[PDB]
Parts: structure tokens; C-alpha cells; sequence
């Protein structure tokens, strides 16, 4: 897949992303905020059509992510993340996609997800998180 | 370096 | 707010 | 189980565990860095006992851990972390206990371990690290 890598911000306003019920994570970007305004991040596209938009709009700052959850598996031969879990302070958004395969989590008990990096071919193939106090 | 650092944890999906 | 410094926490995993 | 946490350090020297291969994981206490000098944590112990004893002795400072990992699952009843596996830069240090139930995994890429907290009964019920660069 083609490799992505924002980089690290102060904070999270926005995560716009596309799923298939019957595949995996397509296109995933985020509005970050930098210092107060806000950083449209580049949209990082799957190669192929056909998923489901979503848009998660935070009520930054005082609603921040403590949990990304999701699923990884075969779609096509390929490992790629199937599903996604945002679960905020104030509510959850997802599952996204497809929830079968092998669980992961990143729980937070203390910081911030300020940022993230992957790689997106048909699917989202990979991905990291940034964190900061 | 002169390039600050971030804790980075990952990656999920295909290794 | 205080003097006790802080460090970034990830988990609980278990249940 | 009983809770404990012991704060953060700056760096983990050696991780002394126990777990049965019929059962999970018993007990846990870390011989953390503090500033170049060894600090040997609380004992944190189950309840009961007869559990096999496991000595990781890292090559502080140049050996690290870049990923922990381990299932969950329940064992007479209760759910537990019921294995976990240690992997440095140098080598991977188990899977110890039973690699049964629902997987977990932190990966980091970037920064340390540098603490632990969790609760602990008759087995290990759950557990968070504290990252710092």
C-alpha cells in the first residue's frame, strides 16, 4: 500500500473515514488541531471505490479519544484492518467495517492520541499512533 | 538532533 | 494543578 | 484482585513473573532503573500459590522491550491474563502461561516502559504501562 505519516499535533478535532460492511477500512483522514486551529490533514485515499464515508466531529477539547479499538484479517489475501472503534469521553463511534479476526486495543489511561501513520493500498493496510501528554 | 520526539505506539494490522 | 509530575498510561489489557 | 501500581521509572532491568500451563499468570515484580541504579520493585502476589517462577534478566541499557503481548481468558471463573510474551530488540522471552482466549498487544515504535500498575488475585486479572521517551 502507499505509506502515510502526518506527523504529531496538539490535539484531535475531526476523523473522516471510509469503511466497507463487507470488507475492511478504506480511506482514512483527520482534521488535527495545531495550537488552536485547526490542521486538515491529507486525505489519505484507498485505491479502490465503493465504501461507506463517515465523519466523527469531536467537541474539541473537551472530548477526546481513550480507546481505539478495531480488527485485523485476510480481505483478499492481504492483512488489513477490518474494523475500528473510537470511544471518547463522551461517546463511541463504531464499529466500522468488518469486526472479525484478531482484536487489538489501544486503551488510554493517562495522554493523548496527537497524531497517526500507516499505510492504505485497497484497505488500510497498518497503522501507529502518536501519543503525548 | 534539533527534531523533537513523540511516543509512538503501533503498528495494528499487517506486519 | 499539582506537584506530582506526570508520565503518558496505555492499558488496562486483561479483564 | 489486590490493585497495585508502582509508578514510572526510567527504565526495566528485569521482570520476574510466574504462570502455569494449566492455568495464567500468578505473580509480577520488575527491578526497574532509576537513573543508572537498580530499584527492585514490590512483589505482587496471587493469592494462592504453586506457581513456576521465570527470571527476565535484561541487558540494561542497550536491551529494551518493543512489544508486550498475551491473551486473556478465564480460568476457573474468572478472567485473567492467562500468558504473556516479552519481546526485546535482542529476543522474545515466552509466550509464558497459556496462549488461549482473546489476544492483546502493545507494539511501540517509539519510547519505553518504564512502569507498571495492574491487580492481581488468584491470577493476574489485568495490567497498564507507563510510557515515557
Amino acid at each position: 500500500g502507499k505509506a502515510f505519516d502526518d506527523g504529531a499535533f496538539t490535539g484531535i478535532r475531526e476523523i473522516n473515514l471510509s469503511y466497507n460492511k463487507e470488507t475492511a477500512i478504506g480511506d482514512f483522514q483527520v482534521v488535527y488541531d495545531l495550537n488552536g486551529s485547526p490542521y486538515v490533514g491529507q486525505n489519505h485515499k484507498s485505491f479502490i471505490t465503493g465504501f461507506t464515508p463517515v465523519k466523527i466531529s469531536l467537541d474539541f477539547p473537551s472530548e477526546y479519544i481513550m480507546e481505539v479499538s478495531g480488527y485485523t484479517g485476510n480481505v483478499s489475501g492481504y492483512v488489513v484492518v477490518r474494523s475500528l472503534t473510537f470511544k471518547t469521553n463522551k461517546k463511541t463511534y463504531g464499529p466500522y467495517g468488518v469486526t472479525s479476526g484478531t482484536p487489538f486495543n489501544l486503551p488510554i489511561e493517562n495522554g493523548l492520541i496527537v497524531g497517526f501513520k500507516g499505510s492504505i493500498g485497497y484497505w488500510l493496510d497498518y497503522f501507529s499512533m502518536y501519543l503525548s501528554l | 538532533s534539533g527534531i523533537s520526539q513523540t511516543v509512538i505506539v503501533g503498528p495494528w494490522g499487517a506486519k
